[PDB]
């Protein structure tokens, strides 16, 4: 049973910001490391982000390299992704994923497990 | 110079000395003893460098921000115009903290040491 | 990119390979291609990981593998309910971290 | 927790502890007898780690792989189904052996570092 | 061979077993004093070798040039012809001299990292 | 009151080389980084290199890399810059100045504060 | 290089602004954005450094500010004796150390 | 007296594999670091590969980077290259030399001193 | 590569140079630039390493010097026996190795 949903989202014009979030539950959410993953309107699938479990370290697309900050909360069980100076490119489904990168201590999975439905952005 | 003669200068150019310091600090029963503590004492203070991440150097800087609480005098206030006895006492109640956090945020490194290397 | 575009089908009941062709080092190296499973209009998910894995929750019917800088998945006793977009990713070595594939759609009939 | 206080608990949480253990580890012919076998018991120890590679991390890893043979037990669901008292035992018979190969295993490393920096 | 088995070899050969010999030189009154003498013997190897910007390394290289004057018999000559109780003979009078450079060109180093890092 | 003067500087053919050098007083020479600024009969403002008050650290703009070396000399209270491989896009105004990068003690400036009058090159 | 080519005037008395317009990350993430005041045929002088500063000689009649990642100078109660040309620079955040702006003339009339 | 003799070669089709050797005596083979040098049929003399002496530092030219091994056996005194995906490109006489980097303790040379006759490789 | 592209030709017993020309870095920076002589189908042979030694068994006929970024061979006593193609190499500086030259055939008559 895995609760990942997603929130925020919705029409920004070119050059301004938003940020997206996603609550989980069912999991606990400070053992998995999680990312996030774009649906653009005709691509279906790109990576964007990952965040390892303890909230540390950071890796991003080099397309949102200078752009984009990802962030982890762990006593509120969840994740954010802040959005600064978006393009018409950007348009997309954001899902919160599960999965990447581990702990060095766990058979790192180098997939993701669980999906959230998407939080639909639109610049 | 040599030991402490710059011990009157400002921390600035007492920085400089680091090495001559470290060299004096190494070398019946009650003589015997003081010696045996010169050693504990020296091993503490090389501990606690290892602990906070910095081992073989005399002058390391971290991760750890100065919190203008910890007594802020600006910075060339400081290093041009202050000596270390001075500095001693300007921030003597908050060493304790400062190792606190010097420590802890090592610990936060090591850890993500590892995670990184653990990528393929 | 990972390449795997040109539609799929196939008879119900017959056995459908969907490929999916890397470059050199993304496949090639490292045995982390997994494959996901999706629907127009849902969430994905997961269907194979590693390179021969599935999750509890997946039949038997989905089954793949990798040789040279190629891998694919096989569906074997192929059912309507089969028909979703398919995906392979796989893991990039640290510097982009992971690539998607242009995936495909599957029609059964 | 406190000095031992993750004694009880799983490799995974107790290797978060261990700058705990390492500050409590260094400090009328007898007692100043101890005092010295206590140093000369932690140089051995800093030796070691120091010949290893290892010098001044809490936590550190290398390039000799793992055997199958010196307990082969899972890895995720052992590391944190495991106390380290626990695991003490499970290898207790291969501790000699996986020393040997540190210490081979870095000897390779210099020299191997030290042609290197003499390409031009 | 075991330890002083390469006294008798090559320079170049015996380097290859500085394990061997790191590992032997750490381990009523008077049997006390010897062993208290003994660690802090250690000790100040250690914190000399620290000093010149080498700590867990068995073999380091630094950016002190060799002179010609310090006895610069050709290369080969002495890493292939020579054993090290000769090779201490033949620079014995210039070891306090190499020391200092040591030191020197470290404390220079560190300045100057310390001002790398100093950049944004 | 400083006082930065510039020396050096004439024609010199292509492949050539020369020396520039830079006196200076007023202002204590070693408690200063100092750096050379080109000025082009067109650009008005071009970087080339900086030099730290210890004389230890140099940095160049990519153009001169290979070619420049800028040093001091703190008994001298003496600049200069040795230039070789001399090409025709180095003609320029050459100007002394304080000011960049600092002793990581002393609030660093990142802005030049002093200026001589600049030795005339011409390739 | 940093953007500010056009001319740039106005009447005695009145104020005048000249801008600066960098990239993204040159004068975005750095506050070391300074300006000199350059006589046709004079050394260059510092006006204003960090982002709002002046030294110690310069009058109130120069400041100036950033947003974005664009910087601009203001100069007040505009004299003729401000007619000089006029540029920006910046910290280029260690690879090239600074970069210079395309500069401008001032003129006051 | 040197004796480098290469074995192995022969016509394999593009995408292919094939594995070349190298016997050698009369000069300590432990003692020197050796290379792989490659022959067009146009090209003359290309470097492909070098091994150091001890067998564990290696280092290869960008065109076979992701493709080639270079390998020792100091007991067999042997040297090896092994080939993976052959292009057209890679035909050539393929030449065992002694010489390049060495020891850091022993007058680095950065030359070859000795050839053996070179393996054919036809793609 | 190292630049030496005309072929090379001499009187027997006159002097004939072979040049070989740089780039920069690469034999400007370091004196390790070695010449070999090859024999068409046979192993070549080194006749000189570092910028003027010479093995033995190679006679004082074959010396050599460099200058800025161009270095030469000249051989003297020129004689029938000298009838090889000759090639120049240098190191590289750790990113590439070794850089070796176009050859040249030489014709003494
Ligand atoms: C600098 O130190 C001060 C205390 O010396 C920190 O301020 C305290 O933060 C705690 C956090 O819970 C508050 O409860 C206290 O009331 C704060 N004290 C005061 C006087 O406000 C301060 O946060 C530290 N600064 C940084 C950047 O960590
Ligand atoms: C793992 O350890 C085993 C022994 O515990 C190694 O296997 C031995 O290797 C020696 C080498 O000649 C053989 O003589 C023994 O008979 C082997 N024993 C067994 C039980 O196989 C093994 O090679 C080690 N593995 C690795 C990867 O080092
Ligand atoms: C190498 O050592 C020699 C001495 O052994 C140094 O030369 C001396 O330098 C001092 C400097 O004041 C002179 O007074 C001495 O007369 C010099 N001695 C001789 C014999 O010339 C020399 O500088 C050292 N070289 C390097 C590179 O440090
Ligand atoms: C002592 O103070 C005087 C004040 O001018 C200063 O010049 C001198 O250098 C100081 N001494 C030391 C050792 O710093
Ligand atoms: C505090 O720092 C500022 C930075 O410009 C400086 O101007 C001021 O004089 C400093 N204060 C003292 C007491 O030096
Ligand atoms: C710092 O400056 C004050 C100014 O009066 C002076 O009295 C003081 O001695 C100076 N401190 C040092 C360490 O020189
Ligand atoms: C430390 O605490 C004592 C308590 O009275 C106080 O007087 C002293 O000034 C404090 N020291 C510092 C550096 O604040
Ligand atoms: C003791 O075991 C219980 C079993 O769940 C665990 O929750 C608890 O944290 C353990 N105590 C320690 C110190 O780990
Ligand atoms: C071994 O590790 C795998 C990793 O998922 C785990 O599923 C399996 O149960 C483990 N086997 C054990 C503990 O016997
Ligand atoms: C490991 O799992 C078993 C399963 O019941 C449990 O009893 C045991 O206490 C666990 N070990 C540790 C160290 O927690
Ligand atoms: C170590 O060897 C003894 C020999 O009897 C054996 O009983 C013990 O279980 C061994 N320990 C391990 C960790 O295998
Ligand atoms: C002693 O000298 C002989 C002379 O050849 C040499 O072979 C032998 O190895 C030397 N002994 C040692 C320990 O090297
Ligand atoms: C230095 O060593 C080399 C090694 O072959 C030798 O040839 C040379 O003659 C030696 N130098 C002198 C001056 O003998
Ligand atoms: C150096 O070479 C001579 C040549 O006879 C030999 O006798 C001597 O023992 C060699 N030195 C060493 C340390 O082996
Ligand atoms: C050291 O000085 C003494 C003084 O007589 C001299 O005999 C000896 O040879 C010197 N040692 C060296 C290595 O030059």
């Amino acid at each position: 049973e895995v609760q990942l949903v997603e929130t925020g989202g919705g029409l920004v014009q070119p050059g301004g910001s938003l940020k997206l979030s996603c609550r989980a539950s069912g999991y606990t959410f400070s053992s998995f490391a999680m990312s996030w993953v774009r649906q653009a309107p005709g691509k279906g699938l790109e990576w964007v982000s990952l965040i390892n479990d303890r909230g540390g370290l950071t890796f991003y697309v080099d397309s949102v390299k200078g752009r984009f900050t990802i962030s982890r909360d762990n006593s509120k069980n969840t994740l954010s992704l802040q959005m600064h100076s978006l393009r018409d490119g950007d348009t997309a489904v954001y899902y919160c994923a599960t999965g990447g990168m581990s702990s060095a201590l766990q058979s790192s999975k180098y997939y993701f497990d669980f999906w959230g439905q998407g939080a639909l952005v639109t610049v | 110079l040599g030991f402490l003669g710059a011990a009157g200068s400002t921390m600035g150019a007492a920085s400089m000395t680091l090495t001559v310091q470290a060299r004096n600090l190494l070398s019946g029963i009650k003589q015997l003893q003081a010696r045996v503590l010169a050693v504990e004492h020296y091993l503490r203070d090389q501990q606690l460098l290892g602990i906070w991440g910095c081992s073989g150097k005399l002058i390391c800087c971290t991760n750890v921000p100065w919190n203008s609480s910890w007594s802020n005098r600006n910075l060339s206030e400081i290093w041009d115009n202050m000596t270390w006895l001075q500095w001693d006492k300007e921030i003597s109640n908050y060493t304790q903290i400062i190792y606190g956090l010097l420590e802890e945020s090592q610990n936060q490194q090591e850890k993500n040491e590892q995670d990184l290397l653990a990528l393929d | 990119a990972l390449t795997q575009p040109p539609s799929v089908s196939g008879s119900p009941g017959q056995s459908v390979t969907i490929s999916c062709t890397g470059t050199s080092s993304d496949i090639g190296s490292y045995n982390y291609v997994s494959w996901y499973q999706q629907h127009p209009g849902k969430a994905p998910k997961l269907m194979i990981y590693d390179v021969t894995q599935r999750p509890s929750g997946v039949s038997d019917r989905f089954s793949g593998s990798k040789s040279g800088n190629t891998a694919s998945l096989t569906i074997s006793g192929l059912q309507a309910d089969d028909e979703a977009d398919y995906y392979c990713s796989a893991y990039a070595g640290r510097q982009t971290f992971y690539i998607f594939g242009g995936g495909t759609r599957l029609t059964v009939l």
